[PDB]
């Protein structure tokens, strides 16, 4: 794992560009950087719009046809082939779905915000911002909730947005060989990592139709400095992929004057009467708080040992396309053994089931443990908010709730791509209903215990409890409700399902980046850490080359097979920074005592090794001038400088190599990212 | 006195008082075909002539709707046609709101033919045999008519209410029942699925 | 011996379906016939009553109230209600609809004196002159029962009563106020408006 | 001038105080953080909810005394005693709000925000978070809005939160000279500007029931480092401070489990319909944006006259108080001549007029001129949003917003506590419906053409082109119509007003901070200026102190009086650290000379620290030496002297530095930057 170098050099062919662009008259880098945003977002919102009718529509047939069977067997009595083609067709989306993942591209497992939270922080993963990433991550992600899997779609969107934001900033293809002559400025870490901000807040924005959310998800990951004009190009970014998912789904829908679908899930109207709450149910709130805290915490410890079982065990591709299949189809059984021995059946309230499968009812009725299955998740969380009481039966919904909890904790690291947020919030929803049928069982009618109003609680409490957002997820929650005094009793649901929680286990997107051992530093310092200072967490050696080098050791510094080292303060008084890449470019083109920034961005994916270059006996004792490729003003700490002082230097302005000098301005120690996350 | 200030003008008191006749006869009509629902058969001619009642004044339009803050015969008009879309009467009528319509009058048929059989099978067993043929085909074309109607987009209030009645006389205090005997396999094919992750976790265990 | 209720009404129940048709049919044909010139209020306030009484004579309450997705008694008595509180009919009934308040019967006692001295001294300038106490009273009598609902619209009966009086004072009248008042005010206003220049240019000369 | 001094020390006392409250059985200081931030959202909503109640109740007493002379001399004559009455009643209540603010304290004049903005940017404004000021701005904004003025009380919500976030984060009152030792720990200022962000949040999330646009409104002033849990207890404030103000009006107005008042202004709910946009009317929105612009400027000129001209002027306290009352009573009387003179009446329709005056309108109808004036502005903006077409006459808002724009601009640069938020939202919704009923006009009434949807969109190009605020403008606005779609044309207008305002002339508040020579810092550096170095921004000769040194020259560097810098880097002459002015005294008053001496003992002259004149040491005392060590700041920040203008202005910006010590190729120092040498260019 590798560090992106986001801070910018300032070397002397920086500066002479920078003179060379503001000398052309309106300068035009600015407005590329809007362009490009808006393409983000609209390209953003068209990939969730294609996910969104592709998966209806195939989802759609795929129910038509396990009806139609149904249906045919009931009286004449073969319901056992009917078992046997939902659980086929369920095993047959899926073997496709994960082939492509398991053979192809395994990074588009899962989720795909453990890894751009990582990106965002500052780590590559090594194939995240890929083509052959987005393909196949879009193409998994329907054939997975069509193979009928305990997933979502949702969370897919943060990382292809920001595979987008990361594509097409760059003006080249890199799998196809096309180099557009188009941007070309916009190839560096600073502005890659700026944009794939911008992409990521579109992906949530055009996820759950809240766009301020998105901008503070960005601003949580990726928590550096105030840069004005980089969040509001953010926030732009994510107003237009709101927009066009909207817009382009209102034409499909054949209305197109009703904005009225703004995200992939879409919450519903709480400004009704039934909806108030008053301050004497907030520690009512609370405790569902508490709740939601320590069963996130069991479905967190209850995954960790089946990761733990499954990279010891399940780790060859054949194996791991095997397991999800028998996942699908077991999926398949355990939904039509609750369905087939369910007793309660319901008539139509006006498109509640829209596979309204008969099954033994009595002929005017339908089966409604049938409707908790057949039904989209976001159906499920939407109408278990907003129906009107006695709507559902304690006995089915408790039960569906407590099997959908173990199939959703073992349908997470299937090496599938899938989310996890709908499943949360259907299982929190669902208790949170049930907790509402006992308040208005244990109090008569009363209308502040109504129990839709205890589904939202509970979905936030139960979403909090497995991943540990706070501020984010509140305003996500508040936005996509469009009720502002909601947010009260959200974020106090969500500061106790954190505590709660955290007492515990360390919640499911950490844990996964934990496992993986990626660097991966924190929001701050530990806090047991504060008598520590720069010369105990630091690399004591270090390697250093000098302004005026000789060529015949520059490349044995780089030849070294133990020191695997990509930054070199130049000096013995400290003169500057240079980095391996650089050094790599300017031994390519013999730049000796014996060139103009574009150079050092041509090869910028993927900078040729050291055992690619070759370098005569005659040319490894002339000299390489290092004194205008270096950067020379490096950020440096004093050796007594605390922990904390040095943690946030290096997180907030995101650096790559941290000098430590004396009060000599020697050379004493440097400090990375693997320095400064091991505590 | 000047006109309509404090009376009414005299070619507009006639035409309030045919209003006011066929409005009570409309609201009559609908209470007494209330509960056996015989709306939309028999009260549209009352239906209509209150709407052309009403279009021959909308053609004293200003000095009966537009001149207080109730309206009247605004609203009892409108409440007529909230009624009259709630029921889906049109489903009931033909193309012109001239007669009923083909689809219903043989519907309506096999309804009397079905309680007809119902009254002489009159223990239901000589009830639920001889008289699942006729339940069988009354079921079938009403899903014929829903999905029918669907091709334009609830049904006619005057169908449903008697495929409401049929049901609820035959699956509960007739309680004509299918066995279909079918949990033995059912059990068998599932216990053989929920099998394969245990055999998959531990040869995967133990290789 | 189909059961009761399933195909049709047992008579018991059937007679009271009867006469909620025979009182509502009533209450409606009064609503058109006592409508523009708005004697609502208080034409058919027993006409509403009964139709109350007859919906609490039921209540075979789940044979005919609740069987059905459409509740015509339900819908109709609620749509009764709505008329009956929109026009705020209670205003003009003393406390239990025993019959018309002491105030409102003096208010259209009111109303009609007003309009017979309006007939009386029938170029209105015998109008202005000469009636417009009777206006003045009448109208001091309508902001003395506006404030005293306010304190607990008015009567939709005695607002038409107004509003046919106040639509003949002040057009096909044109009585109104002379009001030379616009010098002073003129005075005044510039008086005021003439300081700002005052103040700015007695602070920048003395500087 | 002089700055915060937001970053801390972290000397071997420092050290000493982490390491020995990290010891006891439990350390309790994270979780006062959430006691002092839930007090200061609950008394921050509880101010709000004060000032709503006592200007409802006094401005309802006083419109009733009007109308009920203005409805006794129109039949009888005598209306020119009722415009006396209503400009006496005006210039009373001016004169009292005006003399309060003009005599006892200034400071508390026109809104807060340009005095928060610069207390969140590093600038001490001597009076800002003082009890006095809080006193003067809650009493004053009722008098101001209550007498007439064409102002709203919105707008000063921001620094009576900071104030009351800045008195009780201390346990300790100055200006009653109480001490109720509970907070001692955070007497230190990096916890203040921390906490007034947090009361300046809350009084975004009272004014306008906007919790979000409170945080990015703290977030963009004070443009730091990301501090996630700063920001979620910022985030927390906001919400008890809207939930406070919500729940009391709920209890005041009836019906407790109605929460239907978030903010002291509620826009309603867009969900109608009627309301709804599309895509081909994002051109006619961004048409708006040029006109918001354009007026914008054309106020930010006529205002920017109006001050050059009282600076000269009108600047003793008498003549701004004869200002102040002439202001109020022409607003009374073009108020009343708009009304006398108006031909237009129309019939109440519910509860739509709240003081409705049948003038000379026909017994059942009233003068609609009238229920422009006579009610609340926020039931104006909210009437203009959500009527039906055809509710307004076009020359009745046509002569409105044109007298209403030039009252506002020159009502603002008073010496009175008032807002200029609800005025600019008025004037853009008034003219924003005056084009909607033009395109529903042309159109022949399309339902696209909705002019309520226009007066919002027109409410927010006004606000933008006055004060040309983005991103936390946007929020407020999506958050008050309680509409996620909505952001993308609100955006787009405020994009487009943004970039027409900034042509012409600097916004309002900006205008205002530097009318007043201000050293503000913005966000970035000017233009280019990578061209220009960190060794031609800084002060070049430095002067520093030894680590040992005597008291001498101590005293000689401190007692100059004609430089007073605060600043001192000690040096041996390579950087050793550095030392500021305050705890230098503290190291002269008490004779620490060459352990007894605490964190503590800084803490206790923390706001008014002594000046060198008071502190007298004797001719012994001068030849004996003071180790600076245990009170340096051991690591201060420090850039070459080869460095970018941008590469030093960020590190100072988002530290909250006001000392960057610049230095040689060896550890040398060799110059300074100190605030306003950043802001010179
Ligand atoms: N020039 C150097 N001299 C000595 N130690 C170094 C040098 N550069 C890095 N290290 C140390 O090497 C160890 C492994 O980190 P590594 O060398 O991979 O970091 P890097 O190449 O600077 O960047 P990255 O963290 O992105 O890989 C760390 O302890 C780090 O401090
Ligand atoms: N110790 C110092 N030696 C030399 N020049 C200094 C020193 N401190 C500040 N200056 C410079 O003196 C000028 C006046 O600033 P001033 O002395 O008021 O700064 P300060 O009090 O240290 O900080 P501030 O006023 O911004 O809080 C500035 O140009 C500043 O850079
Ligand atoms: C008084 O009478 C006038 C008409 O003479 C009423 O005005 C009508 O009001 C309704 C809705 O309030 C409109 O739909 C009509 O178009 C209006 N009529 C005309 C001719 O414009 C008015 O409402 C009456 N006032 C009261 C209190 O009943
Ligand atoms: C079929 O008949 C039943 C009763 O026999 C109807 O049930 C009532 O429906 C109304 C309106 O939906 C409810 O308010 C009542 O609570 C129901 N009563 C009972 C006892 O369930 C049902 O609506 C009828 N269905 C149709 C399609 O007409
Ligand atoms: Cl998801
Ligand atoms: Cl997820
Ligand atoms: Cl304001
Ligand atoms: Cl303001």
């Amino acid at each position: 794992y590798e560090s992106l170098d986001y801070d910018n050099s300032e070397n002397q062919l920086f500066l002479e560009e920078e003179r060379r662009i503001n000398h052309t008259a309106f300068r035009t880098v600015e407005i590329k950087r809007w362009v490009i945003c808006a393409l983000i977002g609209i390209l953003t919102g068209l990939v969730a719009c294609f996910i969104d009718i592709v998966v209806e529509n195939l989802a759609g047939l795929k129910y038509r046809v396990i009806k139609g069977n149904i249906d045919k067997f009931t009286e004449k009595g073969g319901l056992s082939f009917s078992l046997l083609l939902w659980a086929t067709l369920n095993a047959a989306f899926v073997l496709v779905g994960s082939v492509i993942v398991a053979f192809i591209e395994p990074v588009a497992a899962g989720s795909g915000i453990p890894q751009i939270k990582c990106f965002l922080n500052g780590v590559k993963i090594p194939h995240v911002v890929r083509l052959k990433t987005l393909v196949i991550k879009v193409s998994g992600v329907i054939l997975s909730v069509v193979g009928g899997l305990a997933v979502g779609k949702e969370g897919p969107m943060i990382h292809s947005g920001s595979v987008i934001a990361a594509g097409i900033s760059q003006g080249r293809s890199t799998s196809l060989k096309r180099d557009f002559k188009i941007f070309e400025y916009f190839r560096r870490d600073t502005e890659k990592r700026d944009f794939v901000s911008a992409g990521a807040a579109a992906g949530v924005s055009a996820a759950f139709g809240a766009p301020v959310g998105g901008v503070l998800f960005s601003l949580e990951e990726g928590a550096s400095f105030w840069n004005q004009f980089l969040t509001w190009r953010i926030f732009f970014a994510s107003m237009i992929s709101t927009f066009t998912l909207n817009f382009v789904l209102s034409i499909y829908h054949g209305n197109m004057w009703d904005l009225s679908s703004p995200g992939l899930i879409n919450f519903g109207r709480f400004d009704s009467e039934k909806m108030a709450y008053t301050i004497h149910e907030i520690p009512v709130f609370i405790a569902m708080g508490v709740v939601g805290g320590v069963l996130g915490a069991v479905f967190n410890a209850l995954n960790y040992w089946l990761t733990m079982f499954r990279i010891r065990y399940i780790h060859r591709p054949c194996l791991q396309v095997i397991e999800a299949v028998l996942v699908a189809a077991v999926t398949a059984t355990v939904a039509f053994v609750l369905i087939y021995s369910s007793r309660d059946c319901q008539p139509l309230q006006g498109g509640s089931m829209s596979y309204p499968l008969q099954l033994f009812c009595a002929d005017g009725e339908y089966n409604s443990m049938a409707a908790a299955f057949f039904n989209t998740p976001e159906k499920s969380v939407v109408s278990l908010f907003h129906d009107p009481p006695g709507s559902y039966n304690p006995l089915t919904l408790g039960l569906f709730t407590l099997v959908y909890f173990f199939l959703a904790c073992w349908t997470y690291g299937l090496t599938v791509s899938a989310g996890v947020f709908i499943p949360s919030l259907l299982i929190g929803a669902a208790w949170g209903r049930l907790f509402g049928i006992s308040l208005s069982y244990l109090t008569g009618a009363a209308i502040w215990a109504d129990p839709g109003k205890y589904a939202l609680m509970g979905a936030a409490a139960q979403l909090g409890g497995i991943v540990r957002m706070t501020l984010s997820l509140t305003v996500i929650m508040m936005e996509a409700t469009s009720n502002v005094t909601y947010g009260f009793p959200i974020m106090l649901v969500l500061m106790t399902a954190k505590i709660v929680g955290d007492v515990f286990i360390e919640g499911l997107y950490d844990m996964h980046i934990q496992l993986q051992s990626v660097p991966f530093l924190h929001w701050e310092a530990p806090v047991t850490s504060h008598s520590l200072t720069a010369r105990e967490v630091m690399s004591t050696p270090v390697t250093c080359l000098r302004r005026r080098e000789k060529v015949g050791v520059i490349v044995d510094v780089l030849s070294d097979t133990a020191s695997n080292h990509n930054g070199f303060p130049v000096v013995a008084r400290l003169q500057g920074l240079i980095l391996r890449s650089q050094l790599i470019v300017l031994l390519k083109h013999k730049v000796f005592v014996e060139l103009r920034l574009k150079d050092f961005r041509d090869a910028y994916p993927r900078f040729p090794p050291i055992q690619s270059i070759h370098v005569s006996q005659d040319e490894r004792e002339c000299t390489m001038d290092l004194s205008e490729f270096m950067n020379p003003s490096p950020y440096t700490v004093p050796q007594e400088a605390s922990l904390p002082r040095v943690f946030k230097l290096f997180r907030a302005l995101g650096l790559r190599h941290l000098v430590v000098v004396d009060n000599r301005n020697q050379v004493v120690g440097l400090v990375t990212r693997k320095d400064l996350a091991r505590y | 006195l000047p006109p309509d200030l404090p009376d009414l003008d005299p070619e507009c008191r006639e035409l309030l008082l045919d209003f006011a006749n066929s409005s009570a006869e409309l609201t009559g009509c609908l209470v007494r075909s209330a509960r056996p629902v015989r709306l939309c058969q028999t009260c549209y001619p009352l239906f209509q002539q209150v709407v052309s009642k009403m279009d021959n004044i909308s053609r004293c339009a200003r000095s009966l709707l537009m001149a207080d803050r109730m309206q009247i015969v605004v609203i009892l008009s409108e409440f007529f046609n909230t009624t009259w879309q709630e029921a889906n009467c049109a489903n009931c009528l033909t193309n012109n709101s001239e007669e009923l319509s083909n689809s219903t009058v043989y519907f309506l048929n096999l309804f009397n033919h079905t309680l007809t059989c119902f009254e002489h099978n009159l223990n239901y067993s000589e009830v639920c045999k001889n008289c699942r043929e006729a339940y069988k085909t009354l079921s079938s074309l009403y899903s014929e008519m829903q999905k029918m109607n669907e091709l334009e987009n609830h049904l006619c209030i005057d169908v449903e209410d008697a495929m409401n009645i049929t049901r609820k006389l035959w699956s509960r205090t007739f309680n004509c029942s299918v066995p279909c005997s079918d949990t033995v396999p059912v059990i068998a094919v599932s216990v053989f699925i929920l099998f394969l992750p245990v055999v998959f976790y531990l040869s995967s265990f133990l290789h």
